[PDB]
DNA sequence: ATCCGTGAGCGCAGC
DNA sequence: TATAATGGGAGCTGTCACGGAT
């Protein structure tokens, strides 16, 4: 009733189902622009979080009609069988034929792994293929030009691609914003707002459209919201209300400002309706004495703190350790 | 959403499932991320683990509840090496973040493992989270040289991680793993020979298929600690108006006769005093600790009234003894020894 | 209109 | 410490009237 959200969708934010966001950080979701106190649903978080990275499948045994590095769009195809449903920049995915021409066709295998990139100039000796075993792995017979084909797919992530011969101030991972200087000493800067992902084999600063947005869940996101809310204000606003035509609205006005009342008279702040610290009953009124047949006997209280310890831990461990978010 | 199974089954089942080929390269990244980590360490002096969270950290983001101006100052450093300094720097970054991805796809299996670990004293849930738990450890140690598929190395962790939580979280009164493998040892032979006896094994008859230093004693004893205490709120007759506490009295409190007759005692013991000196009584107060609860010894009661132990030990005779004789026309004092 | 949550006698005994 | 192992398991059924929110 304070925070002017629903029984569902408090629901959805403190079991985790819906994300609410405090902070748009310039946030758009289907052209429309987001805004704050806004429920967005784990893939809507994603895409404005982090990306839109697609991967479609090529059935082994065909080329790829598309080139590590090229564009498609929607309504393009990667293979025959195979089509974009969406644009960007697509990239091969495990590539079974790396033909060299020197100026030969050399078999990917699955452990096997290629650290050259596409269309590079090598020379004898050097290293353009490698595996668990350097027995089987492949080296550079003579000078030649790098070719890859047959990629087992195609990733068409929707993302911009920044090239650079200098050392790069960016490590994968971090966001940017167009402008944002990107490697280069100022040459190679951002051109749209995105996460960023160095690839030192194609030496290419790839930034992925994505914002920091700060769209949290659960009760932390509800404590600071309550604390956000000024009392004063609200009553205004809901005073203002109070003088609407429409019955339900004075009436919503009025309950909401009875609650709005309650805490300003009381002096209670509505954060505290959010807990973190839990307290524990003395343990005489909640015990777990030995009965007359020598066995003891324990308080359900009991049970329940310690389910809440083991679970509290387990989290403290699991958040300080850092692992997925899921 | 109202069943939080099925919340876990869709969150996870929107990851796919990773091909070997996907499989061998994020695990491949993931290992050698860490090496690169190491590399770094060095290189900075860092502490190892400082650094591999700095790079977490912005793996994961100040999102994550050491104040971030600290992660970005060691980025600061981290970034201000030389290029091919800030290349590991770079694959470690790439490293975690496949990690992440590994551990969030390999979840599946962790579900199709706890679902026969349940009825254990733990929910699906609870098991859940500790196997996961484990499996980002076994992430973290998984070897591709191996060339073993993940799922077999990582099953160990998940088994290992979910059975040591049974046994550390489903006794109100914690009892050692060994222990519980012990006692359920003891279930696992005493059926044997339930089963086979066609009737019902005893103290004696499992000791000695357990074998050596297994005796009866020893059954029943480990008995007694295996047992669990039960509820109070238990339910009492078939109309749920009465409870197990209900039916539970109180022991340790001043029942109101203990609490009167103590205050007697006290009472007419002082009584017996006055049959005596406060010389007399202070001594016999000191040196039974009626003075201040504490009994001091005839060295210090010889101290207080600056006198020989000898002395203060022969009028204390002499006390207990005047006593004895206004008890022998009294003897009220005995009533309360009962 | 529908759905959700709320109450629905007191003892005694209850082995 | 390594064959590989990747969407669960059990449902409670013969009240009802009222105040409330949706």
């Amino acid at each position: 009733t304070l925070l002017d959200l629903s029984a569902t969708e408090l629901e959805q934010v403190l079991y985790f189902s819906k994300y609410i966001v405090l902070d748009p950080k310039g946030a758009i979701l289907n052209g429309v622009p987001v805004e704050k106190r806004q429920l967005l649903t784990d893939e809507e978080y994603r895409e404005l979080r982090y990306g839109k990275q697609e991967t479609y499948p090529l059935p082994p045994g065909v080329d790829a009609l598309v080139k590590d590095g090229e564009e498609v769009v929607k309504g393009q195809e990667l293979a025959p069988g195979v089509v974009s449903r969406l644009d960007g920049v697509a990239l091969y995915r495990f590539p079974r034929r790396v033909r060299v021409e020197y100026v030969k066709d050399y078999r990917v295998q699955p452990h096997m792994n290629v650290v050259v990139p596409e269309g590079a100039r090598v020379e004898a000796g050097d290293k353009i293929v490698a595996a668990i075993d350097p027995e089987e792995e492949v080296i550079a017979e003579a000078e030649g030009v790098v070719h890859l084909h047959e990629p087992a797919s195609i990733l068409v992530v929707k993302a911009r691609v920044y090239p650079f011969e200098d050392d790069v101030e960016v490590s994968t991972g971090d966001r940017v914003a167009p402008g944002d200087v990107l490697a280069d000493g100022g040459k190679v800067k951002s051109d749209v707002y995105g996460r960023v992902e160095v690839d030192l084999v194609r030496n290419v600063v790839r930034v992925v459209e994505s914002y920091d947005i700060d769209a949290r869940m659960g009760a932390e996101a509800i404590q600071q919201l309550l604390k956000e809310l000024d009392l004063e204000a609200l009553e205004k606003e809901l005073l203002e209300e109070m003088k609407h035509p429409s019955r339900a609205r004075r009436a919503k006005a009025r309950k909401r400002l009875e609650v709005v009342r309650a805490f300003l008279d009381s002096g209670n702040r509505p954060e505290w309706m959010i807990l973190e610290a839990v307290p524990v009953l003395p343990p005489d009124l909640r015990p777990m004495v030995q009965v007359d047949g020598g066995r003891f006997a324990t308080s359900d209280l009991n049970d329940l703190y310690r389910r809440l310890i083991n679970r509290n831990n387990r989290l403290k461990k699991l958040l300080a350790q850092g692992a997925p978010e899921i | 959403t109202s069943d939080p199974v099925r919340q876990y089954l869709h969150e996870i089942g929107q990851v796919p499932l990773l091909t070997l080929e996907e499989e061998v390269e994020l695990a491949r990244k993931v290992e050698e991320g860490m090496e690169a980590i190491k590399k770094l360490s060095e290189i900075t002096g860092l502490d190892p683990d400082l650094i591999r969270e700095v790079v977490r950290a912005k793996i994961l983001g100040s999102a994550r509840v050491l104040d971030p101006k600290t992660v970005e100052e060691i980025d600061q450093k981290l970034k201000s090496l030389p290029k091919e300094h800030k290349r590991y720097l770079h694959i470690a970054r790439e490293g975690e973040a496949a990690r992440q991805h590994l551990i969030e796809a390999n979840l599946r299996l962790v579900v199709s493992i706890a679902k026969k670990y349940t009825g254990r004293g733990l929910s699906f849930l609870d098991l859940i989270q500790e196997g996961n738990q484990g499996l980002i450890r076994a992430v973290e140690k998984f070897e591709y040289k191996r060339r073993f598929k993940f799922s077999t190395y990582a099953t160990w962790w998940i088994r290992q991680a979910i059975n040591r939580a049974i046994a550390d979280q489903a006794r109100t009164i914690r009892i050692p793993v060994h222990m519980v493998e012990t006692i359920n040892k003891l279930s696992r032979t005493a059926r044997q020979l339930q089963q086979e006896l066609g009737r019902e094994p005893t103290y004696e008859e499992i000791a000695e298929a357990m074998g050596p230093g297994w005796d009866a004693k020893r059954v029943e004893e480990t008995l007694k600690i295996a047992q669990e205490p039960v509820s109070l709120e238990t339910p009492i007759g078939d109309e749920k108006d009465s409870f197990y506490g209900d039916f539970i009295p109180d022991e340790h409190l001043p029942s109101p006769v203990d609490a009167a007759t103590q205050s007697l005692l006290s009472e007419e013991l002082e009584k017996a005093l006055s049959k005596l000196s406060e010389r007399e009584a202070m001594v016999l107060k000191l040196r039974k600790g009626l003075i201040d609860g504490r009994e001091h010894t005839l060295e210090e009661v010889g101290a207080f009234f600056g006198v020989t132990r000898e002395r203060i030990r022969q009028i204390e005779n002499k006390a207990l003894r005047k006593l004895k004789y206004h008890e022998s026309r009294t003897r009220k004092l005995r009533d309360f020894l009962d």
